[PDB]
């Protein structure tokens, strides 16, 4: 098993927090919901290749412009969330995070990650939005963004229902054994 | 971690960790205001342990068994006697606080009500100014210690040999020296979240909320005051280079 290095990115409520919580114990917490993730090491096995995949997570860093930074050595794949129920996380994905992570991390490949997919038709959801003449994102704004930032690849999940968690980190287990 | 601390933070919450006919007494916000301090003392008491193993296993361990040379020992873990002095010290504080608190005739059932008494102690005077130096020292040091320990595990067979020995156990897959180093400079941004969450259910008692409204803004004024201290250093880099900065 060869040790891998995964760090989520992206808006203090883009869910990052909770995408790692959930993988992590393969369940959306049933009495508390963590405030914070510290980290882990998952062991994953991904087309007969097996890897130690350890998971960080960024959030409180994100108004911290010098120790923010220190969570990027070494890193191997990155997953770049933004939420579904919000098209202003989406919005500074292309200009504030991707020129980030292309600068510390050069060359690393870049998962793009709607989280929060059951939102996408949910009444409350689409009735708040609809006051800032807003929408939930839809699939192919989500495809385009990926497309345009150079990300290697564009997934969604849910960490309410675990739709699609365990697909996004074996996938991101790929990209990071990837040459 | 001692054997009595792991136990009274072994559950997922305090929801989990008090009797069920305790946790029965009280009112769904001051259970949810308990759930989010038994995280932060948790999460607290993990911190002091990651510093331990880096040095008590780690450092100490390369200083009796390895022959590296003087100011490598340092350079590999740097501050980190004083980062184990503050966070000790502001653990035993926490752990008084919850043992002050047990009902006669219980080791585990407890509630806190005055919290940020304690995170203004901390987060001012002396003692932010001690950990306000202390983490602009050592998140100026985390590149040079990454890349000494990249380098000295790639060209030195004993210190090698020294690593995968004291990783080997499952207890410690999360903690090699790299890891421990991500997991203390990332403890000081935790902090906001817990004390902005525990804020949000200690609205019952006004002198509460206002202390912890209080202790938020002294820890992102100590993050801020962290953030623009941090230049990182580099092994061999030149006055040209850092005057021309
Ligand atoms: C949504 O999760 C999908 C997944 O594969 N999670 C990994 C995973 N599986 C675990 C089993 C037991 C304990 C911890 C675990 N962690
Ligand atoms: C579904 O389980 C019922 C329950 O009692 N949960 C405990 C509990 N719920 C919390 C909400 C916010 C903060 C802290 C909390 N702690």
């Amino acid at each position: 098993a060869i040790r891998k290095k995964l760090v989520i990115v992206g808006d203090g409520a883009c869910g990052k927090t909770c995408l790692l919580i959930v993988f992590s114990k393969d369940q959306f917490p049933e009495v508390y919901v963590p405030t914070v993730f510290e980290n882990y090491v998952a062991d994953i096995e991904v087309d007969g290749k097996q890897v130690e995949l350890a998971l960080w997570d960024t959030a409180g860093q994100e108004d911290y412009d010098r120790l923010r930074p220190l969570s990027y050595p070494d890193t191997d794949v990155i997953l770049m969330c933004f939420s579904i129920d919000s098209p202003d996380s989406l919005e500074n994905i292309p200009e504030k995070w991707t020129p980030e992570v292309k600068h510390f991390c050069p060359n690393v490949p870049i998962i793009l990650v709607g989280n929060k997919k059951d939102l996408r038709n949910d009444e409350h959801t689409r009735r708040e939005l609809a006051k800032m003449k807003q929408e939930p994102v839809k699939p192919e704004e989500g495809r385009d963004m990926a497309n345009r930032i150079g990300a290697f690849g564009y997934m969604e999940c849910s960490a309410k229902t675990k739709d699609g968690v365990r697909e996004v980190f074996e996938m991101a287990t790929r990209a990071a054994l990837q040459a | 971690s001692m054997e009595m601390d792991e136990k009274d933070f072994a559950a997922d919450s305090w929801s989990l960790a008090v009797d069920s006919s305790f946790l029965q007494q009280h009112k769904k916000e001051v259970m949810k205001q308990q759930d989010v301090i038994y995280e932060l003392i948790q999460t607290e008491l993990h911190h002091v342990r990651t510093l331990k193993i880096m040095t008590r296993l780690f450092r100490t361990g390369m200083l009796e068994e390895l022959h590296l040379e003087p100011g490598v020992v340092q350079g590999l873990f740097p501050c980190v006697d004083e980062l184990s002095d503050i966070h000790t010290r502001f653990l035993s504080q926490l752990l008084e606080r919850r043992r002050q608190a047990l009902c006669p005739g219980s080791t585990r059932n407890f509630v806190i009500h005055r919290l940020g008494d304690l995170l203004i102690s901390q987060f001012s005077g002396p003692s932010a100014e001690q950990m306000c130096k202390t983490y602009s020292e050592f998140c100026s040091r985390h590149s040079k210690a990454l890349k000494l320990y990249k380098e000295l595990y790639a060209r030195d067979k004993r210190f090698q040999q020294f690593i995968r020995k004291v990783t080997r156990p499952a207890v410690l897959k999360r903690h090699g020296v790299q890891e421990c180093i991500l997991l203390v400079t990332q403890r000081i941004t935790k902090y906001p979240l817990l004390i902005s969450r525990i804020l949000q259910h200690s609205h019952g008692i006004e002198e509460e909320r206002q202390d912890l409204t209080t202790a938020l803004g002294l820890v992102k004024e100590l993050l801020s005051n962290v953030d623009e201290g941090i230049y990182q250093l580099e092994k061999g880099a030149r006055l040209q280079e850092i005057y021309n900065r």
